[PDB]
């Protein structure tokens, strides 16, 4: 292989990221609308809500639900998921 | 301007300074601009002499101008020194991993106290990569909430050459290398090519290319096409020339750009 | 023997028409002062401690500020020193009282100026004629007493807010000097000049960083009070550029002199004219600098009703450089109440532009903040506009499309970081999953049907490739760092810093794989 990375000295500039208050799996603000019930004519289901589980990041109910269909986990950290 | 030029020209005893301090009483801010850019580049480079001293001289301008006239000078010292432990913690981090088969280092800035801007467009090579994936990764676990912007038009590095008739080792700049390395595949891409791979905007790649062919290293099919005037285009050819021979083994390729 | 000295170059000097300083200082220093007012009394000689003996000041009035005072020890100093500002040519003696703008620093500042002071005066007066004077001293104080550090809901330690009070006594009586003239002599302009130059700069240094309930209400009010006292006042109102935005925030946020003002009242008026001074506000980086900006800021955009703010408006360089300026504190500024703040002032702007201005403002800070997060507020925002933009547009049509070039453009597509770059891509695949929800195909009120080929092709494929290549690389970097581990033979935690990336990747598969279940389904 012709060339080959002996040293690499590199430069990064550090800023700070933006915090707001999202259902992480969709994304709109908690204690607002999971997006599906967004684009959703009104419905029984349109009233999704808030869950906790115990690794105390939080959730539209309506979203989590779909998430748990499929893994058995939490989508954040890992952790098999019960709620609170 | 050049009241402050003097200084890092001189920096590049606290006696030869307060001789100046005498002359900072005399405009110090626009002062403190060009003093801070002063400081930055003989940061970001190493060097600077004895670092003890730029303390000393930020310490003597602290009591003299107040805090907020300092404050970013010494935010980029201890980010320097922030950087160092950060190394150091990184080398012992990936100890117990497959160790990096480069040698890497890394200065992280506060992005607010530095001048240095804006980045670029780049296409970051894989051989570049596992460093890059290992430390990004890294960052997050020392903090979260932060986000890390990295300057490859400030970084340098050293390529190890193999297909020469000579073992070389080329002291170049990232964009450099990213080129350089684009011609383990091939012996010959076209500047289009070239721009569609390492993603340098060309305004930037012709400028550097005019580098790497006034170095022995890329060729022309010109040979006698003046590199210092011919002005290369989207389907010129950037040939590898293996017949390269160097007095010196280290060679750095790193030039002020003109 | 000293003592012996002084006279020696009295008697000396004394027939006529620097050691005399120093025969001074020594007389003065430990030994007999008495001695010293007994050369300077029965008047003799005038002429040289008229042309001289001012040189003995400092080292007097060292003896004073130095002395620890509270003490019957000093007013036999303070006797000499009054006689010296009696006897003393006066062009010669301010500069030696202008030593204080060296002589001392940090907290011991205070205790100089309020010493001098009065002094300063009687000099000055002494001579009617200079302005040019005035100007020195004035420039000097201030530049000394810019350096102290401006306290919050503190008794002050390094006296800057009785030098304030102190400043406007000695200022006072320079410009009521003013007020009342016949004469439009010279000596009267440089006068003002001077005066109003000093006004800018107390504007600017010591009112900007300040903080409010209030001495530096005081201060401000009795500034700006001059500043009516002179010519050109207030309203009518580069580098100025500085204290022009103290004045503001002053004058429309504390209310102070808000009365000669003129009614105006349309909160637009005003928000056009303040928008410049928010943005030398939010240039800054002081923490109390910033927060004023924010204030005024807010306080401006208060009063407007939601979507008023006219396209037009972002013509005007601040409209656009304002968001930015707040982008910039956001991301780069230390104190996190800022930073939320920030971020809530730019809601608020948002929200008041009218459509097409969101529209722009938007498509501005996707290509200038830089930043993946405040880029996926920005696509949250989109999605707001796209939702309300429909009952009865700039969020529908190609207008959108060519916005949805922006968000969907993927840099280095293939092979981009999916682990910075994780928030803005799960905004923008949500987006995605509201459109192909909100509308069908064959009514079609949005955008994409058209571009959902192109879309899949630039977009969802290459983020498949890039989610595969991601996983591959990471699952493999650890596997073999266990290798690697385990070949060896702190504890493997290590690895878990890379665990969490293949998360953030199995997130995103699975809203994507959800996309794509829609885009069939409702097809
Ligand atoms: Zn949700
Ligand atoms: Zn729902």
């Amino acid at each position: 292989k012709r060339f080959e990375v002996k040293k690499w000295n590199a430069v990064a500039l550090w800023a700070w990221d933006i915090v707001v208050d999202n259902c992480a799996i969709c994304r709109n603000h908690i204690m607002d609308l999971c997006i599906e019930c967004q684009a959703n004519q009104a419905s029984a289901t349109s009233e999704c809500t808030v869950a906790w589980g115990v690794c105390n990041h939080a959730f539209h109910f309506h979203c989590i639900s779909r998430w748990l269909k499929t893994r058995q986990v939490c989508p954040l950290d890992n952790r098999e998921w019960e709620f609170q | 301007e050049e009241l402050a030029r003097y200084c890092d020209s001189l920096l590049k005893l606290e006696d030869t300074l307060n001789q100046v301090m005498e002359k900072f009483k005399k405009d110090k801010d626009v002062f403190q601009k060009f003093y801070a850019k002063m400081l930055a580049k003989r940061l970001v480079h190493q060097n600077s002499a004895s670092d003890d001293a730029e303390a000393s001289m930020i310490s003597k301008l602290k009591q003299a101008c107040g805090f907020e006239y300092t404050s970013k000078l010494q935010r980029m010292f201890q980010d320097i020194g922030v950087s160092k432990d950060l190394n150091e913690q990184f080398k012992k981090h990936l100890t117990n991993s497959e160790p990096l088969d480069l040698d890497f280092s890394i200065q992280v800035l506060s992005s607010g106290s530095w001048p240095f801007q804006q980045s670029c467009t780049f296409a970051l090579p894989s051989e570049l990569e596992r460093s890059y994936q290992r430390f990004t990764a890294f960052y997050a676990s020392r903090h979260s909430g932060r986000k890390l912007t990295w300057l490859y038009q400030l970084s340098k590095g050293e390529l190890v050459t193999n297909c020469f008739k000579n073992r070389y080792t080329l002291q170049a700049s990232t964009f450099q290398m990213a080129i350089l390395l684009q011609y383990n595949t091939e012996d010959a891409y076209t500047v289009q090519q070239l721009t569609d791979s390492t993603q340098i905007k060309m305004d930037i790649l012709a400028q550097v290319l005019q580098i790497l062919l006034k170095s022995k290293l890329l060729v022309l099919e010109d040979e006698n096409a003046n590199v210092d005037e011919v002005e290369l285009k989207p389907d010129t050819l950037i040939k590898l020339y293996l017949g390269y021979k160097n007095k010196k083994l280290r060679v750095n390729i790193n030039v002020p750009m003109k | 023997m000293a003592v012996e000295e002084l006279q020696s170059i009295i008697k000396r000097c004394q027939i006529l028409e620097g050691l005399f300083q120093l025969a001074g200082q020594r007389c003065i220093e430990e030994g007999h002062t008495d001695q010293l007012l007994e050369i300077i009394q029965n008047e003799k000689n005038k002429v040289i401690i008229k042309n001289m003996g001012w040189n003995l000041v400092g080292p007097v009035v060292r003896c004073l500020l130095c002395k620890d005072k509270e003490d019957s020890k000093r007013k036999v100093y303070f006797l000499i020193f009054d006689l010296l500002v009696k006897l003393c040519n006066p062009k010669e003696l301010l500069l030696g009282l202008l030593e204080l703008i060296e002589e001392p620093s940090g907290k011991q500042i205070s205790q100089s100026i309020l010493l001098l002071l009065q002094p300063l005066q009687t000099v000055i007066q002494k001579l009617h004629n200079k302005a040019y004077s005035i100007g020195l001293a004035l420039s000097t104080l201030w530049n000394q007493l810019s350096l102290l550090p401006v306290p919050y809901s503190k008794m002050d330690d390094y006296g800057l807010c009785q030098c304030c009070k102190a400043l406007i006594e000695f200022t006072k009586p320079f410009v009521e000097e003013v007020i009342d003239n016949k004469e439009n002599s010279l000596e009267n302009e440089k006068l003002k000049d001077e005066l109003l130059k000093f006004c800018f700069k107390s504007l600017k240094c010591p009112l900007l960083t300040a903080q409010f309930f209030d001495p530096f209400r005081y201060f401000a009010s009795e500034i700006i009070g001059f500043l009516s006292a002179i010519g050109h006042p207030f309203p009518k109102m580069k580098q100025l550029a500085d204290s022009m935005a103290s004045l503001a925030y002053l004058v429309f946020v504390q209310g102070i002199h808000i009365d000669q003002l003129p009614m105006v009242l349309s909160p637009l008026y005003l928000l056009q004219f303040n928008m410049g001074h928010i943005e030398v506000f939010l240039q800054r980086t002081e923490e109390s600098v910033i927060s004023k900006g924010l204030e005024l800021l807010e306080n401006s955009l208060l009063r407007i009703e939601d979507n008023s703010l006219l396209y037009q408006y972002l013509e005007i360089k601040s409209f656009l450089t304002v968001p930015q300026g707040l982008v910039k504190v956001m991301t780069l500024c230390p104190i996190e109440t800022l930073r939320k703040k920030s971020l809530a002032m730019l809601q608020l702007y948002i929200n008041k532009l009218d459509s097409q201005g969101k529209y722009t403002l938007f498509r501005c800070l996707l290509n200038t903040s830089n930043h993946s997060g405040v880029e996926a507020f920005i696509i949250q925002n989109i999605k707001n506009q796209i939702d309300m933009s429909l009952k009865r547009k700039w969020f529908t049509g190609p207008q959108l499309i060519s916005l949805l070039d922006l968000v969907l453009f993927l840099p280095e597509g293939a092979e981009t970081d999916l682990l910075q770059n994780s928030d803005r891509i799960m905004a923008s695949l949500n987006l995605l999953r509201y459109l192909v929800i909100k509308d069908n195909e064959n009514d079609n009120q949005t955008g994409l049907w058209t571009e959902l080929g192109n879309i899949e092709n630039n977009f969802l494929k290459p983020l498949h490739i890039g989610l595969n290549m991601s996983k591959a690389h990471y699952e493999a970097e650890i596997k073999n760092s266990q290798e690697a581990q385990k070949s060896k033979d702190p504890p493997e935690m290590q690895l878990k810093v890379l665990h969490s990336a293949l998360f953030t990747f199995d997130l995103i598969e699975s809203v994507l794989a959800r996309v794509e279940e829609l885009i069939e389904i409702k097809t």
